[PDB]
């Protein structure tokens, strides 16, 4: 799956492209989504 | 140069007795650690850093402490854990205790007393040496005390002793009376005499050169 | 893996030196303090000295200043001891000890004996010893010179209620005594036999115990 | 002898990159000095000292940037030596350097940048 | 000959000319992260000719700080300026919420597969004492310590998961190994006087007697540190805020006295 939703507390997936963890910004690699899934 | 002291020197513990060393430092070191000690043999490391067990220590022993006193602390004493313990500061001079000798406390044991005479082939070979042994005892205070027709020999007599034993926690202890064939000759009588708390008079083996 | 071998025991003169060693395998040899203990007989532990990385990085004790020195050789992860001008008071049980990550004695070494005297390489002299009503027996062995000995009794068929005593110092010789008690029905109607062993000479003797 | 820092901030500097500084600022103040009060809602009396944002005109208009090409070249800028004294950084937060009646900005208006009075309420 | 720009945090740059003994270029990181927030601070000047490209992140409760310096010697090079997957977990904490301090410690992915785990100890008697995380520093691959009178300096860098995890270090859980070494600070005729050296005892793995000379302080004021050290440092050196460092090492008591 391309863009996150499902649950949004997985953590960090080990293994995928994108990711929807707490520090997904601190590492810059979130999936656009994010911002506006699981956000305030 | 802080001298390092411990207490006792010697205990003997029944088993499931807790049992306490301490080390005094006549200054304060940060860090304490203890060694266990069998049959002169590597020192194993015991407990390190005050408190913390080596690998395969028993959950028995646990030592603890601070500035000028650290103890260690057996809280039910094995038979296994028979043995000498010594403390040592973790920092420069390294230097350890002087030791504590932990044996396993039993029932008092009079000593079997044997005495012989020289052999013949030591006797044709020049010499003559005469043997006591006074085994299997408990406690290891004991006095020897050889007499040649009825006086106190001090000379010449050499003294052994086992460590306790592992079966049944007594001690033994060997007196050779060692003489010149020519001098041993000259006597007929001889005797060895055993003064041990198991009695209020001594143990004697004697025999006669002659009959 | 990780661990000290030292090498085996010396009988040496006194005036002369000895120098012993402590192989290092398992671990990065020069990252690590090698310090040296050395124990008398019956006596405590003295802390000799340390070693880091090489012979020129060393630290001892003041009462061991002009006795020992202490080298070690990176090519081979071996550390050594030597002891000069040797006497009576430095025969003992030397041990090297790593000083370990959390900062105690972690690793030992087994030790090495060093015995100072004037001695030669004598075999024992065995002599039974011989006593009625439940009956001990006994073997001298006399006069032999290095330690160790071997004592068994009937090749080692009997093995309760034998006590083999430490030996002691006896003229520059070593004696030791060996104590074995046995039924009464048993001895002397069958045979007792302490049997002797000093490797050092290549010995092995056989001295059966027969009624004075 | 430095610690630049405002308000309830602690300095923190680093020897291995070059002993650049910054402060750890309380949960209501933002950014190296804890220059921005990102909590008040409202301006004090004559509001020289008032921080935190309120980016808009009277009539609903974005502020210019303190450090912005244009104002650098007028009198109230973000590369002036009183910059943090004065709150005036790298943001279009209304402020108050000189003493006027009200916090304000500048205002593009066409060709041309102007002074403006900032829609922010007063505490009264 | 060589210029660089120079940027205060607030964004005025301007070109430098550099002075003699700089010629090296800087450009100094720091980003801020917290929750929803980012503040990112850049500053820029000529430099030392002994700088190095480094990094340090670590993560101090719900805040990640992270240093990158970049360094280039050819000319307005600083005048310019990835981000994707995590690689090797580190144990982070700091001493500016007391987190190392108090033992709450939390992990942290390095973001290069160059950056390692890192701690750092800077005992001064506004730089934080204790620092645990991600990066690359110079004495890297590899522990590096120091103490004297009034310092105590200890950098650990290693390469496996979690490899900077456990109690923190300070100098007193370290042992008196029997060394003892010379302690000094300031210059030959003012603090490193024979007047004013003394004998301290070396601890733990730190039994080099040393002796650094060089630079420190604004211009290129003459500086001299002595005491007790491991190995390792008697081989750069912004342990000491030095510049043209010079090292000497003896491993005998005393060897460090000014001769
Ligand atoms: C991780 O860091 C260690 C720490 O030095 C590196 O260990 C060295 O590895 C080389 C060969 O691979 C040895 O010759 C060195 O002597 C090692 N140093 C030691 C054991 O202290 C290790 O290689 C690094 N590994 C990676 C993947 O970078
Ligand atoms: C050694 O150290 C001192 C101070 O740390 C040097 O500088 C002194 O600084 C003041 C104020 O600028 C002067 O006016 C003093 O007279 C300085 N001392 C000297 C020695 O002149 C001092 O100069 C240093 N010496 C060397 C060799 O550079
Ligand atoms: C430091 O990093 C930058 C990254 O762009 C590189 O260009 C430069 O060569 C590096 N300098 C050193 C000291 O290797």
């Amino acid at each position: 799956q391309e863009s996150c939703k499902g649950r949004c507390t997985e953590g960090f997936n080990v293994d995928k492209k994108c990711q929807c963890d707490e520090l997904c910004s601190y590492y810059q690699s979130c999936c656009t989504d994010y911002t506006a899934e699981c956000k305030p | 140069d802080i001298v390092l002291t411990q207490s006792p020197d010697i205990t003997a513990a029944s088993l499931g007795q807790k049992v306490t060393i301490t080390c005094s430092a006549s200054s304060s070191v940060s860090y304490m650690h203890w060694y266990q000690q069998k049959s002169g043999t590597s020192p194993k490391p015991w407990i390190f850093e005050i408190s913390k067990l080596a690998s395969g220590v028993p959950a028995r022993f646990s030592g603890s402490g601070s500035g000028t006193s650290y103890s260690l602390t057996i809280s039910s004493m094995e038979a296994e854990d028979a043995a000498i313990y010594y403390c040592q500061q973790w920092n420069y001079p390294f230097t350890f205790g002087g030791g504590t000798k932990l044996e396993i406390k039993r029932a008092d044991a009079a000593p079997t007393v044997s005495i012989f005479p020289p052999s013949s082939e030591q006797l044709t070979s020049g010499g003559a040496s005469v043997v006591c042994f006074l085994n299997n005892f408990y406690p290891k205070d004991i006095n020897v005390k050889w007499k040649i027709d009825g006086s106190e020999r001090q000379n010449g007599v050499l003294n052994s002793w086992t460590d306790q034993d592992s079966k049944d926690s007594t001690y033994s202890m060997s007196s050779t009376l060692t003489l010149t064939k020519d001098e041993y000759e000259r006597h007929n009588s001889y005797t060895c005499e055993a003064t041990h708390k198991t009695s209020t008079s001594p143990i004697v083996k004697s025999f006669n050169r002659n009959e | 893996g990780v661990k000290l071998q030292q090498s085996g025991p010396e009988v040496v003169k006194p005036g002369a030196s000895v120098k012993i060693s402590c192989k290092a395998s398992g671990y990065s040899f020069t990252n690590f303090y090698i310090h040296w203990v050395k124990q008398r007989p019956g006596q405590g532990l003295e802390w000799i000295g340390w070693i880091f990385h090489g012979s020129d990085n060393t630290e001892y004790n003041e009462k061991f200043k002009d006795k020992a020195t202490l080298t070690a050789d990176t090519s081979s992860s071996t550390a050594y001891m030597q002891l000069s001008s040797l006497t009576s008071e430095d025969s003992a049980v030397y041990f090297c000890a790593r000083w370990g990550p959390h900062w105690y004695f972690d690793v030992w070494g087994q030790g090495t004996t060093v015995t100072v005297s004037s001695a030669k390489t004598t075999p024992p002299s065995v002599y039974p010893l011989a006593p009625n009503s439940m009956v001990t027996l006994g073997c001298l062995v006399k006069g032999y010179f290095p330690e160790p000995v071997t004592v068994t009794w009937n090749s080692g068929s009997l093995s309760s209620g034998v006590h083999t005593f430490p030996a002691v110092l006896q003229s520059d010789l070593y004696t030791l005594s060996s104590s074995v008690t046995v039924p009464s029905s048993t001895w002397p109607s069958e045979t007792v036999t302490c049997n002797v062993a000093h490797p050092a000479s290549s010995t092995k003797v056989d001295k059966k115990i027969a009624a004075a | 002898s430095n610690c630049d820092c405002l308000n309830g901030g602690t300095c923190v500097s680093n020897k291995y990159f070059s002993n650049i500084h910054w402060c750890n600022c309380p949960k209501k103040f933002g950014g190296q000095h804890c220059e921005i009060d990102k909590s008040k809602t409202c301006y004090e009396g004559n509001g020289h000292f008032y921080r935190g944002k309120a980016s808009t005109d009277t009539m609903g208009r974005p502020c210019l940037p303190w450090n912005s090409a244009t104002v650098l070249q007028q009198t109230y800028h973000a590369h002036r030596s009183d910059a943090l004294q004065l709150g005036l950084g790298k943001h279009n937060y209304c402020r108050n350097p000189d003493n006027r009646r009200r916090p304000w900005c500048y205002v593009q208006v066409g060709l041309k940048p102007l002074v403006q009075e900032c829609m922010v309420h007063d505490c009264a | 000959s060589l210029r660089c720009m120079q940027c205060k945090t607030n964004g005025d740059c301007r070109v430098e000319e550099c002075a003699l003994g700089q010629d090296l270029c800087r450009t100094t990181i720091v980003r801020l992260w917290e929750e929803g927030e980012e503040l990112e601070l850049v500053e820029k000047s000529c430099t030392h000719s002994e700088k190095t490209n480094r990094t340090l992140s670590y993560r101090t409760g719900l805040k990640i700080t992270s240093l990158t310096e970049v360094v280039c010697g050819l000319d307005l090079c600083n005048q310019g300026n990835y981000s994707r997957s995590r690689y090797l977990e580190c144990i982070s904490c700091g001493s500016s919420d007391m987190s190392c301090e108090r033992g709450r410690h939390q992990s942290l992915q390095c973001r290069s597969p160059e950056e390692q785990c890192l701690d750092v100890v800077t005992h001064w008697i506004k730089d934080d004492r204790h620092l645990r995380g991600c990066g690359y520093l110079p004495g890297c691959p590899g522990s590096n310590g120091f103490h004297n009178n009034d310092t105590f300096h200890f950098l650990k860098c290693c390469n496996t998961t979690k490899c900077n995890e456990g109690p923190i270090l300070e100098l007193e859980n370290l042992p008196q190994n029997g060394r003892q070494c010379y302690s000094c600070k300031g210059n030959s005729t003012h603090g490193c006087s024979s007047e004013e050296t003394f004998l301290i005892d070396c601890r733990g793995p730190m039994n080099q007697c040393l002796v650094a000379t060089g630079t420190h302080e604004p211009k290129n004021q003459s500086y001299m540190v002595r005491g007790c050290a491991t190995a390792s440092m008697c081989q750069l050196g912004d342990a000491f805020s030095m510049n043209h460092i010079d090292v000497s090492c003896c491993t005998k008591s005393g060897c460090n006295h000014p001769d």
